[PDB]
RNA sequence: AAUUGAAGAGUUUGAUCAUGGCUCAGAUUGAACGCUGGCGGCAGGCCUAACACAUGCAAGUCGAACGGUAACAGGAAGAAGCUUGCUUCUUUGCUGACGAGUGGCGGACGGGUGAGUAAUGUCUGGGAAACUGCCUGAUGGAGGGGGAUAACUACUGGAAACGGUAGCUAAUACCGCAUAACGUCGCAAGACCAAAGAGGGGGACCUUCGGGCCUCUUGCCAUCGGAUGUGCCCAGAUGGGAUUAGCUAGUAGGUGGGGUAACGGCUCACCUAGGCGACGAUCCCUAGCUGGUCUGAGAGGAUGACCAGCCACACUGGAACUGAGACACGGUCCAGACUCCUACGGGAGGCAGCAGUGGGGAAUAUUGCACAAUGGGCGCAAGCCUGAUGCAGCCAUGCCGCGUGUAUGAAGAAGGCCUUCGGGUUGUAAAGUACUUUCAGCGGGGAGGAAGGGAGUAAAGUUAAUACCUUUGCUCAUUGACGUUACCCGCAGAAGAAGCACCGGCUAACUCCGUGCCAGCAGCCGCGGUAAUACGGAGGGUGCAAGCGUUAAUCGGAAUUACUGGGCGUAAAGCGCACGCAGGCGGUUUGUUAAGUCAGAUGUGAAAUCCCCGGGCUCAACCUGGGAACUGCAUCUGAUACUGGCAA
């Protein structure tokens, strides 16, 4: 199995791109809190057909633009 | 590097013997042991507990003939090593080459025992060593030079160490004049005065 | 601002002197030593105890 | 330069460089040749340009003058362009 | 090329060489890629004074790495014994 | 086995509790300064001006690519002698070789510095769209020509630096042509793309005696694959400030063209209006990062000198060229500031390479020896170069070890100080006696760092071929700066070798005299006003010791930023009170998921350093072998109680 990823859609404004909202659950160095931590990755989507809060599985791959170097495998659900 | 001053002084200060003349004659007809040394020393002094402590680590040192960081290296070491702290520095400070010539009986003190290991007269496993701080391990032959076993220091010294007490952990011959150092020394074989958890305790302040 | 220690000096303005820090209590502001018998700041003269402190050199035996 | 060394390498860079900048600039005219063929629309004058290109730009990557890889991308990049003209 | 040779390390008049296999451009004591053994030429007698990783050099010298002069001779005299 | 480790004290008050700061006791340092100073080992030594540089050296090599002969050796002839050829002398590149030149490789490494750089860098983990000289394996091919141009010659410009014109010559210099493929392009048909020879020996046959001809070593060129190196992308981490809140116009994305070795707004045109930011964007101030070092019980905190990995820079600001690799420390070009030469037209240079000079500063070293070893460049090799590196020089800068004597020795000697004046103390201390000689001084002997390489042979292969050559052994004579080395023996004699701080409490160690809130001490409490254990001197004593203190700096103590590990009625501290988005947390049962979590495994987490078990320097410092550890991260396989999601 392929390394992979997993997180919400945040924007679709771009052309055949999205941006996705990846949350991490780290436990902080210090404190020892588990702490909710997102990375936000802007993310290939050829087709265009991804909306504004869904849950999308993405992978990375060769760097297509200046800014994404990950993109789409499947949508996990719509919203 | 060497303390080379008066000795009875060190003894008058810690109030007992550290065997720091020859033993021919008992101490009292060569210093006032009672007495501590200089211009107030009938005055009765309360000691501090680092008061305590200070002097037991002197005492300890001045018997050995050891400095103050070569003592803290000890120290150090002892601690390192598994087991009680204060026993494996009492076994360290044994383990001193000038302490085995000693015991073995090849100088009338440690300071004669000293001079004999740092003037080549001292052999371990055969080969000549003249490091008064050399560490003795276990089964080592410590021996004695020919061109030094006439010296008439080894034999007064053979005589004056055979009316003391035998160490245990040693075997010593006056004749072929050497010496099997058997096993590392014990806390409960060594003296019983030395208290040695201040040196402990005064290390870890 | 920096104290003079030792019993009397010699120092005239220009002095070249070499300071060095721990103030003086009971001085206002006074936050610096002058190294006696650095550069210009000689030794206390007739100092027996803590010479070193005073830059001054052993007396002859 | 101030090292033997220095100064003959310096000579020699120049020398190369002459050398180089003229072959370059031939595999350049050629290209150019080519993609003016191309952008004034006509195709066998485009094709035949290619055709008398590709020696050149082949023989200067195997010369080291360029790199074979982009040798080859002008070659297919102008061979799109021929075969998208029609 | 990468190159098998002596590192040398240890102290003053006494060296100790490691046996490194390493890029000829790196510094003598510097970046290697592997340690495939040591020498020592004050070597006391009784203490293994040289030892050498024949199989992990015979796998450098398989992939292309050259081997330096004392080390060459290091590997003949330990393959002889 | 890879650890076993945690101290408090003073000070607010008439006194007591508590809160609370301040201060001291410890460890350490790239240290400086004061006093003092015997030896050795190992290590370290511009932290400030990335300020300016006199001077010498720090990158060359190859005649086995080439023309050639400037010099030397000088063999022949010829010079031409009585030396009948050891006369300078003339010719011959003839030979060994080799200045200068073409050409190949190196100069992108090694070495220095931390100015910049707060994330275009670094660390860790993971990738894909990639080049990679020398090295290596396999597969192949190495045919045939052409025009040059240095060198040199002649003329000639310039003060010089530096050229210029004409003529000639060689190549493994350069360019075609032939030949292609599993190579490039293309779907395919097909089209296209390279090369360099040199050296050693040899029969027989050719022989213009060049040489061909035959084998051997090596080099050349496609192409594929390995290894090393490098380029590129992503994620997390990587300082302070919010009294810096909005920043961004190729800006974010798309398409198409161009460009790179390679993906990519890398660049351009057009089209969309996006992108980032309260999980801190933008701006501002410091700052190289890491392994690690210091401290700490530990968690942490501070810092990243030496050593090693990465990056960045090379007088300042820019550019590209050659090159496999640079936008290049000792290369080029341009501009600028300095400094120097000039014939006034123009030129030259760049120590943050080693050493060194000036200056700055509290402060940091020799204008040394050698390529013997390790490594590097070139070379088939010898060998040449190497201020890398090995050593040595100066410095107590640090760590470690050793010595300055050992004992016997009361006449408790004198002297000194105190005295209650009776004595006590200095003090077995000295003197005296006997003994030893480490280290330093002198003399004699003497390991190891030395492997290789040179000559010849034996074998072995090769090949007609004992010939070369390539291995492998074999005998020979050698290779050490350090270096009068480490070390061993002998000498003569205690002989050449102890100081610094402190003594009111904290804090170990106490009395006289001088001074009289003065002189002064001081880290805090404080002390000093005529009996000062606190100032200064003396005796005595204490601590440490070739060191001892002061200062600077960090951590500790400080539970005094409290995650481990604090508090908020009155000591500082609950918003005046509510509502409430984001955020934090969430009652109870079943099912499912496996994110958190846990377990196991795999890969990495460089070496060194710390730690454990050992080994070697006479021990130690130091150097090493092996382990453990590197608390991490990425997958994979399980458990799934608790949290999370999901559905009831
Ligand atoms: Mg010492
Ligand atoms: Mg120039
Ligand atoms: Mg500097
Ligand atoms: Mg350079
Ligand atoms: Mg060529
Ligand atoms: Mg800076
Ligand atoms: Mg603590
Ligand atoms: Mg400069
Ligand atoms: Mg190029
Ligand atoms: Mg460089
Ligand atoms: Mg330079
Ligand atoms: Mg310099
Ligand atoms: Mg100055
Ligand atoms: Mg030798
Ligand atoms: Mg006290
Ligand atoms: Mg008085
Ligand atoms: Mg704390
Ligand atoms: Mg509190
Ligand atoms: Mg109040
Ligand atoms: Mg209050
Ligand atoms: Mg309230
Ligand atoms: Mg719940
Ligand atoms: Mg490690
Ligand atoms: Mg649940």
């Amino acid at each position: 199995k392929i390394r992979t990823l997993q997180g919400r859609v945040v924007s679709d404004k771009m052309e055949k791109s999205i941006v996705v909202a990846i949350e991490r659950f780290v436990k902080h160095p210090i404190y020892g809190k588990f702490i909710k931590r997102t990375t936000k990755l802007h993310v290939h989507d050829e087709n265009n057909e991804c909306g504004i809060g869904d849950v999308v599985e993405i992978r990375e791959c060769r760097p297509l633009s200046k800014t994404k170097s990950w993109t789409l495998v499947r949508v996990v659900e719509k919203a | 590097a060497r303390y080379l001053g008066p000795k009875l002084k060190l003894s008058r200060r810690e109030g007992t013997d550290l065997f720091l003349k020859s033993g021919v004659r008992a101490i009292d007809t060569k210093c006032k042991i009672e007495q501590a040394p200089g211009q107030h020393g009938a005055r009765k002094p309360r000691l501090s507990d680092y008061g305590v402590q200070l002097r037991e680590k002197q005492k300890v040192r001045r018997i050995y003939g050891v400095l103050e960081r070569q003592f803290r290296n000890y120290y150090k070491e002892a601690a390192r090593l598994k087991g009680n702290t204060g026993e494996n520095l009492l076994a360290l400070l044994e383990g001193r080459l000038d302490n085995v010539v000693y015991r073995m009986g090849f100088g009338a003190t440690r300071a004669e025992a000293r001079q004999l290991v740092s003037h080549k007269a001292i052999m371990v496993n055969g080969r000549v060593v003249n490091i008064a701080s050399y560490q003795v391990s276990p089964n080592d032959v410590v021996s004695i030079r020919e061109k030094a076993k006439k010296q008439s220091r080894v034999k007064a010294a053979l005589e004056l160490a055979e009316q003391r007490e035998k160490p245990t952990w040693l075997e010593v011959d006056a004749g072929k004049m050497e010496g099997t150092f058997k096993r590392k020394p014990e806390r409960s074989d060594l003296s019983a005065d030395i208290n040695e958890h201040l040196i402990v305790e005064l290390y870890s302040k | 601002t920096s104290y003079i220690g030792g019993e009397g000096h010699n120092l005239q303005e220009h002095s070249v002197i070499l300071i060095r820090g721990g103030r003086v209590k009971d001085l206002p502001g006074v936050r610096y030593h002058t190294v006696r018998g650095a550069l210009d700041c000689s030794g206390v003269k007739d100092r027996k105890q803590a010479r070193s402190k005073y830059g001054v050199k052993r007396p002859k035996a | 330069a101030n090292i033997k060394s220095a100064k003959k390498r310096a000579i020699q860079s120049e020398k190369a460089r002459k050398h180089n900048a003229s072959r370059r600039s031939m595999m350049r005219t050629f290209i150019k040749k080519v993609y003016a063929a191309i952008e004034a629309g006509d195709k066998a004058a485009a094709q035949k340009a290619f055709n008398e290109m590709q020696p050149i730009v082949d023989r200067q990557a195997a010369k080291g003058l360029i790199h074979k890889n982009k040798a080859a991308r002008h070659k297919a990049n102008l061979t799109a362009q021929i075969n998208k003209l029609a | 090329m990468v190159t098998i040779r002596l590192a040398r390390h240890g102290a003053k008049k006494r060296p100790f060489y490691q046996v490194v296999v390493a890029d000829s451009r790196n510094a003598r004591n510097g970046r290697f890629i592997e340690r495939v053994g040591f020498f020592n030429p004050i070597a006391s007698e009784k203490e293994e004074g040289t030892r050498l990783d024949l199989d992990r050099i015979a796998h450098w010298v398989g992939q292309g790495a050259t081997i330096s002069d004392r080390v060459a001779a290091l590997i003949k005299e330990v393959n002889k014994a």
